[PDB]
């Protein structure tokens, strides 16, 4: 049933923590690669090695 | 969610959708859900999922 | 547009103008509306300054009209419908005018005294092209729908 | 790296900007457009066969 | 589809918007103006020209099926009207600013209660229980074309709009009170209105 | 620069002045012949930009669909400023992300 | 002053009160009719014989050993009958008055501006063997939708 799908309430707090705690890991990428401090390589390109 | 080896593509214009700025290279928009089929999915998300 | 054969020649642009018949360099058509003199023709395409880059590409384009060279020949190089007919000039000229009023950009206006309007559009069309080979934007998206 | 850069097309790929055509009468004509010029004069001064 | 005539009446006439030549050097640019792809006109300050058109759709003085475009990167102002467009009734905001500080919502609870006065109908005449058939005559909901989207910036839920309005002056978020739900993207990346 | 010429505005072909030894432009239509403007003639260029100032976001403030900054509008004065990048087909044209104020239009760059 | 979600529905319910489903189908035909068509016949109304405006006529039937009684679908259909009405365009030859001559037949789309129902109340749709839920959109040519 559903119950088999609903993760522990306490242990679900720690889920939403490690997700929103990976926003900060993009923040430090969306803005840090607007100051040309990536960088890229190999296979290219620079916009792609960001997407990566 | 993906598509041809690149997170939700832009177009129209320089944006994923008309509920977003421009140059929004952030997950909070470009194909990327935070919830599961329990809460679960949000409009601005629901579609991204269907087109992947 | 063409841009191959590093031996021939300098990357030159053309047109078709349905429904007949072949390829017809651009200057040939401006010279068939009311703008034969050079310079003025480029004014409809680009706007200096300029920006020669986008224009330069014209060099090879104009050369194609280095024989036009007025209004007579222009309408002349248009004898090819078709199913074997004509004979020859006068008639050909008449057909050219008809085309310019129904075939050549059929919307806008299909009256008679409105050939100066279709003179810019072509400039506008080819304005877009130049933006892409020079790599100044991106090829429109056929996905729309939109 | 000795080999990495020992089996590549190479050719005129470093120029890519580029080729310019200047018309200069006397073998001692220039202008610019920058600095140079001096180097050219030094090469001519050594008149080691100029006439040839 | 709607007639392509009375449309230029509100364009050549206003304003000024000049046709014919007007090209060598000056004008462009000086942006241009297509209509059904028919580029007859040059027009200068697009500013006044647009707001005043869009208010023609909100009063219905013109067919509500008309799109508008303002490509501030390629110039131009495309204006379609030929049949085959697709729409999608939205709500609007109308930000001058002027009334109600800056924003925000373009409908009032008032409006709604009024709507319900017609569900209980019929029971009148025309007049006519203004049930949607007028909610456009009153510039509340604009139908948007597919190509009109590009130049627009829609919102998802009113809640998002309210949060953005509070931020414009600094207001708590309160994310430690929400319970299992569709975790939205908070708060709101830039985007002032 | 290679232009047209008075009389019969037309293309201008190159022509050296042997004897004299100097630049000199002309046309194949008439006879007009004006002096040169610079030693330069034709340039190749494999591509390295093509925007510089991409004049001129003069339509960004009215672009409801665009982001904005917060105070710090070099010169002029005031707060609120729209920005944006370029990105054209290929690159890697990094991201010289620029900006524009709402009460002005000073393309104030930044690292 | 805030606006809640339960209200939005109370808005978009209005849209389906008037606009209904299939509204445009159904409407791209409600405009044909009169409509733009009387001008298209005028683009080539020449012959060394001129074409006038065209009288709008409701869907009828004429048959041998019978008479002129209009159609009442869907009591038709099963008679494998095609559901059209006649066109009548005033022709010009000169005797002042036109000619009102019949020019083939054009198949009408159920529930239109010029259909046999349009403004008919639910309680009266039944009498005719119809169904208040039908939303038109279709043609009954040769007896089949
Ligand atoms: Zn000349
Ligand atoms: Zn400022």
């Amino acid at each position: 049933g559903i119950g088999d799908t609903i993760a522990d309430a306490d242990t679900m707090k720690e889920v939403t923590r490690t997700v929103k705690e990976a926003r900060r890991q993009v923040a430090e990428c969306i803005q840090d690669a607007q100051h040309n401090r990536l960088k890229p390589e190999p296979g290219m390109t620079l916009r792609e090695s960001f997407e990566a | 969610q993906i598509v041809e080896g690149k997170r939700i593509p832009f177009g129209f214009k320089y944006r994923t959708l008309p509920h977003f700025p421009k140059d929004d290279d952030s997950p909070e928009s470009r194909g990327f859900i935070e919830n599961s089929y329990l809460r679960g999915l949000t409009p601005q998300e629901f579609f991204f999922h269907a087109m992947a | 547009l063409m841009a191959r054969n590093t031996e021939n020649s300098g990357q030159t642009i053309r047109a078709t103008l349905p429904y007949i018949r072949s390829d017809i360099p651009i200057v040939i058509v401006f010279r068939a509306l009311g703008v034969v003199p050079d310079r003025d023709i480029l004014e409809h395409i680009c706007y200096d300054p300029n920006d020669f880059q986008m224009l330069e590409m014209m060099k090879p384009c104009i050369e194609e009209a280095f024989v036009i060279q007025d209004k007579d020949i222009a309408l002349d190089y248009i004898g090819k419908r078709g199913s074997t007919t004509g004979v020859t000039r006068e008639k050909r000229l008449r057909y050219a005018h008809d085309i310019l009023q129904k075939e050549l950009l059929p919307h806008i206006t299909t009256m008679e005294g409105f050939e100066t309007r279709k003179a810019f559009f072509l400039g506008y069309m080819i304005h877009r092209m130049l933006l892409c080979a020079l790599e100044r934007r991106e090829p429109d998206d056929r996905d729309h729908f939109g | 790296k000795n080999v990495q850069t020992q089996i590549e097309h190479t050719t005129l790929s470093t120029v890519t900007s580029a080729t310019e055509i200047h018309y200069d009468p006397d073998p001692q004509d220039t202008v610019i457009e920058e600095d140079k010029d001096f180097v050219e004069a030094f090469f001519a001064i050594p008149d080691e066969e100029v006439e040839e | 589809g709607s007639p392509s005539a009375p449309i230029i009446e509100f364009l050549e006439e206003w304003g000024l918007e000049t046709l014919e030549d007007y090209n060598p050097s000056a004008s462009p640019n000086a942006t241009k103006v297509f209509v059904n792809g028919v580029w007859l006109g040059v027009h200068r300050d697009p500013a006044h020209l647009t707001e005043t058109l869009r208010s023609l759709r909100r009063r219905l003085d013109i067919s509500a099926e008309v799109s508008i475009v303002r490509d501030i990167r390629e110039k131009e102002l495309r204006l379609f009207t030929d049949a085959g467009r697709i729409c999608r009734p939205l709500f609007i905001v109308d930000n001058n600013p002027n009334s109600e500080r800056r924003g925000e919502l373009c409908i009032r609870k008032e409006h709604i209660q009024q709507l319900i006065e017609d569900k209980d109908r019929y029971d009148i005449d025309p007049e006519q229980r203004f049930g949607w058939t007028a909610l456009v005559s009153s510039g509340l909901i604009e139908y948007l074309d597919a190509e009109e989207e590009e130049t627009v910036m829609i919102a998802m839920s009113p809640e998002d709009l309210e949060a953005s309005r509070q931020m414009q002056a600094g207001y708590e978020v309160k994310e430690e009170l929400d319970p299992a739900q569709r975790v939205k993207p908070a708060p709101n990346p830039h985007v002032h209105a | 620069n290679f232009q047209y010429c008075i009389e019969c505005n037309n293309m201008l072909y190159p022509r050296e002045d042997k004897v004299d030894r100097v630049l000199r432009l002309a046309c194949r239509n008439c006879d007009y012949s004006e002096i040169a403007a610079t030693s330069k003639v034709y340039r190749h260029e494999l591509q390295s930009s093509n925007v510089e100032n991409t004049t001129v976001s003069h339509d960004a403030s009215t672009d409801p669909t665009l982001p904005r900054s917060d105070k710090e509008c070099p010169r002029c004065h005031q707060h609120e400023a729209v920005f944006y990048q370029t990105h054209s087909r290929r690159g890697d044209t990094m991201m010289t992300l620029i900006y524009v104020c709402v009460h002005c239009g000073f393309a104030f760059e930044e690292q | 002053e805030t606006l809640t979600q339960e209200d939005c529905w109370t808005v978009i319910s209005s849209f389906f009160e008037e606009t209904s489903l299939a509204r445009q189908q159904l409407f791209s035909f409600d405009e044909f009719v009169q409509n733009t068509m009387q001008e298209i016949v005028d683009d080539d109304s020449t012959l060394t014989i001129n074409f006038g405006q065209i009288y709008l006529s409701r869907p009828t039937m004429t048959e041998a050993d019978g008479s002129t009684t209009t159609m009442f679908p869907q009591e038709a259909r099963l008679r494998n009958l095609t559901y059209s009405s006649p066109l009548y365009v005033d022709m010009r030859k000169e005797d002042e008055e036109p000619s009102k001559v019949f020019i083939g037949k054009i198949p009408i789309m159920l529930r239109s501006t010029f259909c046999i129902l349009n403004g008919v109340s639910d309680s009266e749709l039944y009498d005719l063997n119809e169904c208040p839920y039908d939303q038109g959109g279709y043609f009954i040519i040769n007896g089949s939708e």
